[PDB]
């Protein structure tokens, strides 16, 4: 940067140009960006001056009051500021109402699948989500914390259903286009399945000597440096689809499972965690049947987590009175070598 | 740590996991002139080491096992059953809540039997683990040693949190590799899991040791409802915020099948009594697919409570100004 | 009892139940000159007078309902739906834990809006219903009265019981009456439901009104679990035993169905992609039969806090001598 | 009786030749005849003297004290006497590990289903039950509480797989075998769907006129009887059978549900509840898609009644750390009579 003094950071500072969750009176979130020099509108609740909370601490309450933007004070109507964390973006999604483009998963759902797929900061999984990158977003934040800096060299390699994936949610994650590049790799299910071969690769392409490559300019250069790009894609692809074998399969697919986990588990090492998470459990039990058949697949189990949050107020403990039913299921296992 | 990363092949001297049976799984260490034994057979070391990671491994009059690398949770469902520990619905749950991820620097007391540190320590910038029982802390002192967790992020100490608070000072009893200079650990919480019969009397110590300028989240595991209030009643005193008291609930469903009964075959057996005046999945049989609950449901491990806190409310005020 | 029974045939005048939709059953007397109506159609009472109770109605631009006889599993869902009544699910576990038959001899305090009344007087030998509030004990026996609870086995009272207790002497506001040279009731109940904001205050009057001679059962219905705690303490001090509190938790499940999508379909779209270089159960598509939650769960309704008593711990020792 | 004395209420008070329920300090249960003169076993916990207990209410717990048979004084090891109820017959056969063969039911499950079914004293319900006559038993303690003398009409019709219905858990129930030739039917798949016709029956057997009937004696008389009373029989069926129609419909059974329960309700009268238990979801689940497709059920619904004790202990409170998983499910419909 151009400032002498120290960056804040954003991962434990409210910062400008951060995407941050905003939490209003009525409890619902909402999303904003932090662009300096402009106003915020909560509607009922009072419009603010992005720069007037710039610097503080997530976690605080702001109260807006007037002498419409309002001015801000800490709480002594009002907002408070949080880290937009995995957590904090599926509940936003619910808010909001996009239940079923989550498929209906639960903030314990998601942390169970977590850990019972062992993700880790040098992990390669292997990745399937049709949330719109919400399953991305969850693995990221555990292998990386928000750290655009991270030293950490794991991967989320996502498969997915169309010419191109849908991973529109991190355009809310604050991640570098870099570092997603560097950590997120697509493909397509095509792709996947039934990759180019080097020959087809490179007699449309073979690539330029590199002091050659290095002594073009102008208009020449470009054509090939984008020609050398669709070369670098079709590479990587063969990387990611020879006998290269994944820590871990993560799924979050409305796709039919019986057909499609047997084929993915081909390209999973022995004694890693398959977890599928489900909307329905019937569809994770066809599923497990079809696996016990496998030789290849350890103990199927199908697991429910359920939260119950209680009125904590002290002297009237129950359990909330209602609440959303759902949260769905997951289907557990390790990939296994069958003895001869 | 044995439980990080990812091995490709069972090596002489590697900690393996070995997967018999559902409800047994056993921790076994590698070596060439062992053998490893079960109700159903025996079998030697020789015969598994230089073999894949996750490899079944058969004997004849056949017997199976399964090598597995160890994991958090499957070292968890490796530990007595009937003991006090925290089992991954609660953990993940609570890790997942807290944010955790290599930015968080945890605090737990006290240690146990090490289940949730082992889950918090592959996740986590460094834990800082408490344990007041002596030979329970040199137990989880050796093992976190042999697992490799006390070279990579993890400190213990022994300590009465209750009474002594959290500070671990040059001379402690600890694991703790104090650096040039160094004579305290500067922990810088921002993550706190409390364990313990009363977690309120370890709370009024946690201003000491918890970062300042970022929000701290906290969670407290308490299994009777008093200990809740007790609970809440002094987190509002000491200024944590956004409280609220939550409990996880985890079942566990067998795949099965229901043989398929019509009623014209039961007509058809009566028709024959009044002329004269299996193996589940069994192929001559029609199945239908079902899922079975657990035998035995865990319907209570304990309350979770989580709270949070910030240190600091304020901004620097013109380095924001110093911005433009 | 109109709740009571089984009717074949619609008639004039009678107290129908009307199913709309699951979410939507309104309470309907016959007249036939009335007209019922739904945000789908105008239903002519007429039209529906003589039909067979059950009975599908339909109405052309077609729009339908179903006529039921009440019950009070409908009578309950057709109730204000934020309201503080019981659910068949806590009071159907009561009914049956505290073995309720024509042999129950019931006290009920408070009435609310006679949810558990309806389902109580079904069963049971007698009702001894009390209400506090003037106007809902007003309404409550208009409409006990209506329904024919009140020329069956059920009494109302206007009461404060846990100042005034439960005795109906005559002179009380009450529904209950007199018989030849009775100036009380005798209500000898032997099961007994308490809901109301403070039951500890209630359970010392019991002693007068109780059965003495039999195994009481008692049922106290609270919110929050300090109010649990206070129950507790005063059944040990009035000498009630057995004493357990439980949770019912009551969930409904749709049958839906999800569209099955292979792989393969997945690919040939690829496929053609690169050449170039519903509503469900849709009968064009492979379907999948699935259960999901009703959207809304009723995650807390009260503890339930049950107990017992017998009072004459005794038996006639020589009249079991003179069995020989 | 032969006694002036008012005779002893079976149904408030320990009383002679009565099945009755003894809890141990261990908390599980046992049935005990109490036939006079003799002594009951509780191995561990000693024996006693049925006779010492007699005429005592249900509810006490009785001290056995010894100066082997055993004195009793109430408890000042030990027991705890109580009626047979519908609820402590369902908790006994758990106990002694037959939760397999009451279909893994729980109380909550059948008390739901008894009100669901709306099952009152006066009703006729079609019933059918796999459980050794468990499901008839909760019926007809609801409908009559033990009272063999009760002037209610009421009746339980079973329908069944085999040529007998096993009901042998009845044999528990306290009811005289009178009572339960009033109140119970039993008729078996075959002859409730396809029953004999009344020329079928007169064809091998017409009654006397009663006055001759009247006037046999001897083995003539009884020969003649045993005829008339498979002539009554096959008369119940006629009646049970014709254009009949019951007042609920209620299920413990494991025969395939959507090719049993359309079949069974062509004989249920218009507004009648139809309740099937099943220990498993993906059952009634079928059972409902199929009964959508039929105009003759409203809103079929699959339900789920679960209960959580709490260790009951003032300043201990929190739920049973572990218990038994389990309980069934209910399908609730009612039956209906479509428009033309
Ligand atoms: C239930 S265990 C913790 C289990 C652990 N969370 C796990 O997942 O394996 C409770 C532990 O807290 C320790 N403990 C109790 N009081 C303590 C105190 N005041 N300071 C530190 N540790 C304490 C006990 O010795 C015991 O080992
Ligand atoms: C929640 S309601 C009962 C609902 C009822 N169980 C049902 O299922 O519809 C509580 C009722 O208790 C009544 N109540 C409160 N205190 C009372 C008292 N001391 N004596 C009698 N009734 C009381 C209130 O007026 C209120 O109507």
């Amino acid at each position: 940067h151009h400032h002498s003094q120290d960056p804040m950071n954003a991962l434990t500072t409210i910062d400008f140009n951060q995407h941050v969750i905003v939490r209003l009176p009525s409890k619902n979130y909402k999303i904003v960006e932090l662009k300096p020099n402009t106003s915020v509108s909560l509607g009922k609740f009072g419009a603010f001056e992005v720069n007037d909370i710039i610097g503080y601490p997530f976690g605080l309450t702001f109260e807006i009051y007037y002498d419409p933007i309002g001015k801000v004070r800490l709480l002594s109507k009002y907002f408070t500021v949080e880290y937009l964390s995995s957590s904090n973006l599926l509940q936003f999604l619910i808010d909001k109402g996009d239940i079923q483009r989550v498929l209906d998963m639960s903030q314990e759902s998601m942390g169970m699948l977590l850990n019972l797929a062992n993700i880790q900061s040098e992990g390669n999984y292997l990745c399937m989500d049709e949330t719109g990158g919400l399953l991305v977003y969850f693995l990221l934040e555990r292998m990386f914390g928000g750290d655009n800096e991270s030293k950490s060299k794991g991967k989320v390699i996502v498969i997915h259903e169309n010419e191109h994936a849908n991973l529109d949610l991190l355009k809310f994650a604050n991640y570098s286009e870099k570092f997603i590049k560097e950590h997120v790799h697509t493909i397509s299910l095509l792709d996947f399945f039934e990759p180019p071969t080097l020959q087809e690769i490179q007699s449309r392409f073979t690539p330029l000597p590199k002091e050659e490559a290095r002594a073009l300019k102008g208009g020449k250069k470009n054509s090939y440096y984008r020609k050398l790009r669709w070369y670098n894609t079709q590479w990587q692809i063969l990387e990611l689809t020879g006998e290269f074998l994944y820590d871990g399969l993560v799924m979050a697919t409305t796709l039919h499972l019986p057909t499609l986990v047997p084929k993915l588990a081909e390209k999973i090492h022995g004694s890693r965690p398959i977890v599928c998470y489900g909307q329905f459990k019937e569809t994770l039990l066809e599923l497990a049947h079809t696996l016990y058949s496998d030789l290849r697949f350890l103990a199927p189990s199908i697991l429910e987590t359920r939260c119950r949050p209680y009125q904590s107020i002290r002297g009237k403990l129950h359990p909330l009175m209602t609440m959303k039913g759902g949260g769905g299921y997951l289907m557990w296992c390790h990939r296994v070598i069958p003895a001869p | 740590n044995c439980f990080s990363g990812y091995k490709d092949l069972i090596k002489e001297g590697d900690l393996t996991l070995i997967w018999v049976s559902r409800d047994n799984i056993k921790p076994v260490r590698m070596h060439s002139e062992e053998v490893f034994n079960t109700r159903y057979g025996s079998f030697p070391h020789k015969d598994i080491i230089g073999k894949p990671y996750g490899s079944q491994i058969a004997i004849r009059t056949f017997a199976f096992v399964h090598v597995l690398q160890p994991t958090p949770e499957l070292w968890t469902l490796s530990l007595p059953h009937r003991t006090q520990i925290v089992y991954t619905p609660d953990s993940s749950y609570i890790m997942q809540r807290l944010n955790c991820s290599p930015h968080s620097r945890v605090i737990e007391a006290g240690t146990g039997s090490g289940s949730f540190s082992h889950a918090f320590a592959r996740s986590v910038g460094h834990l800082f683990s408490f344990e007041f029982h002596h030979i329970r802390y040199e137990q989880a002192l050796e093992e976190f040693k042999e697992h490799g967790l006390i070279d990579d992020n993890v400190t213990i100490t022994h300590r009465d949190v209750c009474q002594g608070g959290f500070l671990i000072k040059k001379g402690d009893t600890t694991s703790y590799e104090f650096g040039n200079n160094e004579t305290a650990a500067s922990l810088n919480a921002n993550v706190v899991f409390l364990d313990l019969p009363a977690p309120w009397d370890a709370i009024p110590h946690l201003d000491s040791v918890i970062s300042v300028d970022e929000k701290v989240g906290l969670c407290c595991f308490s299994p009777c409802i008093e200990q809740v209030d007790k609970t809440l009643d002094v987190l509002e005193k000491y200024g944590w915020t956004d409280v609220e008291m939550v409990e996880i609930q985890g079942r566990q469903y067998e795949s099965r099948r229901q043989m398929v009964r019509s009623l014209n075959d039961a007509l058809e057996r009566l028709r024959d009594i009044k002329r004269h005046k299996i193996k589940e999945g069994d192929s001559n049989y029609k199945w239908k697919e079902v899922t079975k609950m657990e035998a035995e449901i865990k319907s209570h491990t304990s309350y979770l409570t989580f709270a949070f806190k910030v240190v600091n409310r304020s901004r620097d005020d013109e380095k924001v100004n110093e911005i433009l």
